[PDB]
């Protein structure tokens, strides 16, 4: 259990993900209830079944692939499953970009670059635009910039 | 942004309901511009139809029969 409650979440052991405590099971006491439980001790792995695909409710009618992974997991699994299991051919550039996703203020001068120049090196090239996913700030005006395109 | 989308459907101008009310953060939730949609497809203005197509107001679930019973009473 956290010392410090959590806006209407004062049931949390440290991460109250869904329960009364920090755990999808019986919250027994193991033999030792070690007071400020270590990641690495505390949180194991289970095998996933999040997968699958998603479709958004009247906003889009195209399907889009989705994957819930762990913290630490090996890259070559990552990149056989897209590869294979989703489809997707070896690509020509890989271009980042990040930035501010909460509080973003931006000038029309800037509005304009990310508008036409990213747009134009990701469809020449057949880049592969990887970013953050939220529905807030650069990656808005990224998702903006790329379905207008299409 | 509805009000001003309002006031766009009577200035019969593409370019302002484009240069402001478009370019900010327009909170999606397609719904909003049904009673909008049906307004410039009376008026036709058909202008500002493909200009709601390029923001997501898909043709596909718009169309609903209460929409289209409306409509019909709107003939030129």
């Amino acid at each position: 259990e956290s010392s410090k409650l959590s806006d209407a979440g004062k049931v949390v052991c440290q991460c109250g993900y869904t329960h009364e405590q920090h755990l999808e099971e019986a919250t027994k006491p193991h033999t030792f209830q070690g007071t400020q439980w270590d990641p690495k001790k505390h949180v194991q792995e289970m095998p996933t079944d999040a997968f699958g695909d998603i479709v958004f409710t009247g906003l889009s009618q195209k399907v889009k692939k989705y994957v819930r992974v762990s913290q630490d997991t090996p890259s070559s699994v990552i990149y056989h499953l897209m590869t294979q299991h989703w489809g997707l051919d070896v690509p020509n550039l890989l271009i980042s970009v990040t930035g501010g996703a909460k509080n973003f203020n931006m000038k029309p001068r800037l509005k304009s670059i990310f508008r036409r120049g990213l747009v134009k090196v990701a469809q020449t090239t057949g880049a592969w635009i990887i970013t953050g996913g939220s529905h807030t700030g650069v990656m808005k005006q990224v998702g903006e910039a790329v379905r207008d395109f299409s | 942004w509805d009000h001003q989308l309002k006031l766009a459907v009577a200035w019969n101008r593409v370019d302002i309901a484009r240069s402001e009310i478009f370019m900010d953060e327009w909170q999606w939730k397609p719904s909003d511009l049904h009673p909008t949609m049906t307004a410039a497809l009376i008026s036709n203005k058909p202008e500002f139809v493909k200009l709601f197509l390029e923001n997501g107001v898909q043709l596909k679930e718009f169309v609903t029969w209460d929409t289209l019973l409306y409509l019909y009473e709107n003939l030129d």
